[PDB]
DNA sequence: CTGACACGTGCCTGGAGACTAGGGAGTAATCCCCTTGGCGGTTAAAACGCGGGGGACAGCGCGTACGTGCGTTTAAGCGGTGCTAGAGCTGTCTACGACCAATTGAGCGGCCTCGGCACCGGGATTCT
DNA sequence: AGAATCCCGGTGCCGAGGCCGCTCAATTGGTCGTAGACAGCTCTAGCACCGCTTAAACGCACGTACGCGCTGTCCCCCGCGTTTTAACCGCCAAGGGGATTACTCCCTAGTCTCCAGGCACGTGTCAG
DNA sequence: GATGTATATATCTGACACGTGCCTGGAGACTAGGGAGTAATCCCCTTGGCGGTTAAAACGCGGGGGACAGCGCGTACGTGCGTTTAAGCGGTGCTAGAGCTGTCTACGACCAATTGAGCGGCCTCGGCACCGGGATT
DNA sequence: AATCCCGGTGCCGAGGCCGCTCAATTGGTCGTAGACAGCTCTAGCACCGCTTAAACGCACGTACGCGCTGTCCCCCGCGTTTTAACCGCCAAGGGGATTACTCCCTAGTCTCCAGGCACGTGTCAGATATATACATC
């Protein structure tokens, strides 16, 4: 007689019901347990969290108020599990960070 | 000035700046070229030309990265071909 | 229509930082960035089940691959916020 | 008629020595450009027959970004931003 | 467990008469066909996946095999699979 | 009459399509995967057989063991690609001195 | 102290098997330090699968399992 | 007394040792060695005994992969001998 | 495992010096013979290659002295004595 | 005897005669080579090989007529290869 | 039935025209085949085996042999001014080569 | 059984020298002969016959083809043959 | 006057839509088309004949296509000709 | 109805082929495969010669194709020149070939 | 004597297409007699084509016929 | 003012190679053609282009005789084609 | 100062509430093998010392390679007119492959063996 | 001169290979729900082409900083010797836990519902 | 210093490129019967394996006759000009004979009953070849 | 020293007779296409005047083919060694060559309708003309 979320019953703010779905459409198994898209939501609600605060502080750096993907690459890139997880990946506009050899520099 | 101050000056530049670097349209005649060896008549959306630079100049910026390190441990400060073909093996791409 | 995650990551960056905005094209990396790690996990997950013969996932597979997948310091965290979460839920 | 001549000098030496100088390169042999358009070639190559060979499955006469972008994840390089 | 031992055998004494193959070497090819098994069929599946079709086809086969497998290799195995299929049609 | 025979072939038509069925690669499978995979398997190993062999008469032996595979795997310049990241448990290596430092 | 077990002998005609004609003697702490780095991996890998099966003994194909999710394939020990 | 010069043993024990297909690790202390690890991460672990040899057969041909790169970044550097510097360049490359 | 292996040398020196003797050759320049095996060894592949292809389409697996006579007339150098 | 004295002693002897000239083993051997080319598991008939030496012997005889006419043309005595290759032009091979 | 006389013996031929006719209708030249054209045929086939073995003949009588063996064969045909253009490409197996030395070879 | 011209070819011998005898490698070499040029004025035939659009070859046709493929004093010497041949076997 | 002077007009619309041709090429042609038939008639005529066979089928054809054209046109055009074959079959 | 040519995927005419080779004598029979065989090998040797024509034709940017077009074709490929060298094709001319040791 | 109509320049053009530099000054008459060889060889088929049609006038397919037979096919007048 | 030899033959060589008119005149030949003809039958008839296709026989015919005949030149060493060059090419071609 | 971000609106198709059927996994009990444990002995290998000359690498010299600066010139980027190939959606229906069932012979586990390999040793040749 | 590699020969064993039982996973005949092969539409955005702009592309001069070379030296590793220790083999114990089984259940896929979350479509203002 | 071919703008006229009628060449379908595909066999002639001796092939020597690199030379033919002639053009005129329609009958495609001319086989006996010695070139 | 010629030995090939069977012969009908008759309209041969491009004869200059000379190095004639060709005997089995059953493939036939081949059209690609540039020797 009402209706209310199963990621509001979770207190995620990630869709349970989505993950759900795109499981037992993705063929990954011929069968899913009810308690994996909640544990899955949050692990990826907790990255996605990770990354923005990092973004965001480095946009207060800049003293910017919007997000843009160098902020995401200056975060990525400056932090030695982030950097681990995702390595293998190039991100647009991201450019490098500034990384003189020191052999380089003059003495 | 003297030498490498003002390349001192264009290393710190453009890895502050983020624009893409290599001309558009060359790229694009170049993709024109190579594409139609396998299939002639072929058409492009204006977005796959973007993807591919992006890809090209993130690659060859890691490998010239690698190639600066070869070149450091011979002791030398300029990048030879010799650091790219052993760079490239290392890797194993070679 | 699109499905796309572009309420939620909203979301919580007005949890994070209320003041901050974010570009659509860094939604756009954000999203691409969900659906990379989803289906890592979910690989392994599938793989962790066949070399027991089992034919649901649970979530151990779930945890398993959590704790294979992202380093150290990640894997504790997540797996304490995954095991408060299934709490909340089965309570 | 038309069939394209080469284009080899259109990857100018200004747009090589633009992205070595994003690599850190304070300094640059003379003979790289050889071998740097010679590994470009290759890699373009590389990318190219895969994504023709997606447009060609989906029967598709037109390129589309996605295929590169698979074209590059299947080959190790995952792209973020173009797709998803 | 099923294996693909007795098939190797036969293959064996098709190209070379009097050689005996050793169980070490046996596992070894024992693996080898189950590695390139999976690689084919995940990219089979990831290509029928892409195109919304529900369905792996000889088609799907063909474009996995020219994308895993080095050119000449990929050109043989075509002409094998084509003149199977054509052959069994 | 298996159909295998109806291909022309040794690999087993029928276990092939029963793992393509099984393995989740998608929800159907079509009668013309089966024939062509394991018609290209049987090549594959046909053709790494046929080098391996020969080193093995060159060793002037009978039997087929690890080093002669890891001699085929490594000589033929596209298996080596293929192969690139596998090792062979007791395979050794390819005989490989510099000649920088032979006097 | 059984880090020492690994001899230096046997680093030799390890370095002697790839080709490596002359050694500076620094090289055997560093090699077994390397080593050590490579083996806590793998061992906390197969040590992960062994647990999630509720087994006491690691099998093979842990090992298997783990140098393939590393990404250097092993033939030889079935799989 | 007789008396080869210095090298002239080294190449055929290059030789000698690239034609066979043994391990050269100890098999015991090595077994000790993984005991020792193991031990960290859990505590009465047990090894079967075709597992000891796997990861054996792993170690050394990881090791003999390193030493041809560490040998190759040596020749590059203008030596025959190898040093520390080249591992930990090999290393740095190969993205360890 | 029993394979076949050059025989080039087998057309002996002597040989060719009494064929050119048939011919009334009086005097030679030793570079001939290696020249005269190259074009004889051409001469040879056609030949034989004629001479195979009528071999398959009868299904045949001997090769027959008609074979070679036929292929003879088709290069337009009729061979008398030996049926046809 | 002098240069020569038995060079045409030679050619009269050999034109005189009807016999074949190749070693009638190593011309088998050659043949069973190039052959391996197009097929394996080829196999020729005792009178084959024959005719293929008979073709062979008379196509050489053929081309060293033509090489001496050529040579006699650039005055000099000796056979030399310009003489063949320009001899096979001039036919058109 | 009058009693056979074969078409050979109306023509006064040894040939035979029977055999020619059939090879002439079997062979696919012409879709018919007028009487008048084996009799033609056979007669000029017997012309030329008699005008090559009277030549033949002499050259077994030169080499004072009871037999003819193909060195005669390339002999008469070689030495014939018109033979020798009939028949310029082709070669005979054991028929050898007419003795030919150019004069420049010989001594003064 | 492998119908041969070799009965004639002995006929004919024994009409120019009553001597001589001829070995199988001569006989073999006429055997292919007389195929030859048979063959080659069979196809001269055809293609007047041919050409004209004339569905026939006669006597005519043979005539032209020796005119065309003997030298001149054979095919002169050849049609006084034929010729002769013809007539006497006409007035039979 | 039978001719071959549309069939040639078409496939050069195929090859060259914009280019014209003069009527003595259009000549030149069909002499050309003439001549190669006669010489495939002719060996396949011969292949039949060898192995006292009676008709011409497709394998006469291929075979005096080997026979006659050098080796690289052999291949692509025995190819197309199968190609051809199988469509209409 | 619909044409032979049309269901071989052929411009060449099927059946002209099938009646010229039954009215040639060169066989008693002739079977059903061979003129769809033989009209594709035609074809194919016509857009061979004609695509190099054309290429020689906008070379001198001339838009007509002529014989000299055709004898700079079929004297410029190795293959074609091989199978066609016993052939004078009228109009033609020749290839600008000065031999080496003539030239200054 | 129409053979004169085939005049030295006629020639000379005709060894400028073949590639002829320099040109021996008897070489004219020996030319005049091969192409009389040639055309005799030519005319003399070509008028028996003529005579077995019984035509009185000659056509232009006799020459092609000649030229054929006699193996140098032309193209162009006919096919 | 003269050009020295060669360079207009060379000239010459050059033109008559890019142009493709035929080079004998059609009337002589036209006449020559009949003279030979009615030797073999009085009161012939002639198609005006059967003497057309004549006349690009023999000029085929020649043209080639005089490649033959300037390799034969070379051959000697010398630049003058000579009639034994002639001679010697129709021998070796076997029409001789 | 101008348009990308940030907001407001309609609405429809994706999710949630509840009942259902039946089979994948949790359980208690077992077997037995292969793993961990101890012991002897000899002898391969490792360990410790010696000798020394060939390697790593620190130094001075040098000439050229390409980094920095300018005037010339050219075509990449911009705004725009114009079209239409083909990409993307709606409609029809029928070619085909998911899933059942009765049937049976192709492939696995086992015993046996006999001979190819390996283990053994002696004499000739290469090479330092 | 003479040390190590090579090669030729004999012994005897334990592994590959043949036959055997046998059973479970492949085969054939079959229906039927469907989704994808084809037909038609239609409207986006891609390619062609026009004029304008001036940032960038280009060739050149020139200056001295750098890589390559020859030289030295000393110290540390390779080749060799004598000692000694724990590896390696093999025999005898024995029991923990891998691997299998028969019972049971409570968990998830399937189904109809209906209503509201968020995804197109319209807006304008404040961050750049 | 100055003559060759290349290139640009314009005229104009007819060869290419198109459109039309229509008829005879092809396609759709059913029919009859025989050329080729098949399963099984035989056996011969091809490929396997060995000994021995000795012709042939191979390696070295001697050396002088050949290939071919050089200077000399005188004439043979490419270049350039003024003279003259006849090949090419447009045209009037005819009619020999090339090409088509009509008639019909001379003849050769195809059947059948008949039978002796030519092929495969055994036998042999003597012409050739193999052998050797003495005279001449 | 090698070629020639005269003489003797003995064998395996040509040549005769024999069986026999299948491919040539004779008598015959009949569909036809080609031999002859007649027409008629193309284009070939004959003749005319005009045009000027080409052919012809000549001068002349030096580049080229022919000749004499040298030399050095490489095969041709000869010797000693040695090796695998050649002969001949014994094995044996793969695949050429033949056969009896069967069928599914192609030639034959009537149809009718539309593809492409004569006949009418006109316009734009080219040749021709004029102009003139710069490459070459």
């Amino acid at each position: 007689a009402k209706a209310k979320s199963r990621s509001s019953r979770a207190g995620l703010q990630f869709p349970v019901g989505r993950v759900h779905r795109l499981l037992r459409k993705g063929h990954y198994a011929e069968r899913v347990g009810a308690g994996a898209p909640v544990y899955l939501a949050a692990v990826l609600e907790y990255l996605t969290a990770e990354i923005l605060e990092l973004a965001g502080n480095a946009a207060r750096d800049n003293k910017k108020t919007r997000i843009i993907p160098r902020h995401l690459q200056l975060a990525i890139r400056n932090d030695e599990e982030l950097n681990k997880l995702l390595g293998g990946v190039t991100i647009a506009q991201g450019g490098v960070l500034p990384n003189i050899q020191a052999v380089l520099l003059p003495k | 000035y003297r030498p490498g101050t003002v390349a001192l000056r264009e290393i710190r530049r453009y890895q502050k700046s983020t624009e893409l670097l290599i001309r558009k349209l060359p790229f694009q005649r170049l993709v024109r070229e190579i594409a139609q060896d396998f299939k002639t008549d072929l058409r492009f959306q204006s977005s796959a030309v973007m993807a591919l630079q992006e890809a090209c100049e993130a690659y060859l910026v890691g490998l010239f990265e690698d190639t600066n390190l070869c070149a450091i441990h011979a002791k030398r400060v300029t990048i030879m071909p010799k650091d790219i073909q052993l760079a490239r093996r290392i890797r194993g791409e070679r | 229509r699109k499905e796309s995650y572009s309420i939620y990551v909203y979301k919580v960056l007005k949890q994070v930082h209320p003041d901050t905005g974010i570009s659509s094209k860094a939604m756009g990396i954000m999203n691409s960035f969900v659906n990379d790690i989803f289906e890592r996990i979910a690989g392994e997950a599938s793989r962790l089940a066949h070399y027991n013969k089992r034919s649901t996932i649970t979530s151990r597979e779930i945890q398993t691959a959590v704790r294979l997948l992202l380093p150290g310091e990640l894997a504790k965290h997540a797996v304490s916020e995954g095991t408060k979460a299934v709490t909340k839920y089965t309570s | 008629r038309k069939v394209l001549r080469d284009n080899i000098q259109g990857i100018t030496k200004p747009a090589i020595r633009r992205l070595a100088r994003r690599g850190g390169v304070k300094r640059i042999s003379g003979l790289i450009y050889e071998e740097t358009r010679g590994v470009l070639k290759v890699f373009l190559e590389n990318v190219i027959r895969d994504a023709v060979t997606y447009t060609e499955h989906a029967k598709r006469k037109t390129v589309t970004a996605m295929d590169v972008v698979y074209a590059l994840k299947r080959q190790g390089r995952t792209l973020y931003g173009f797709g998803g």
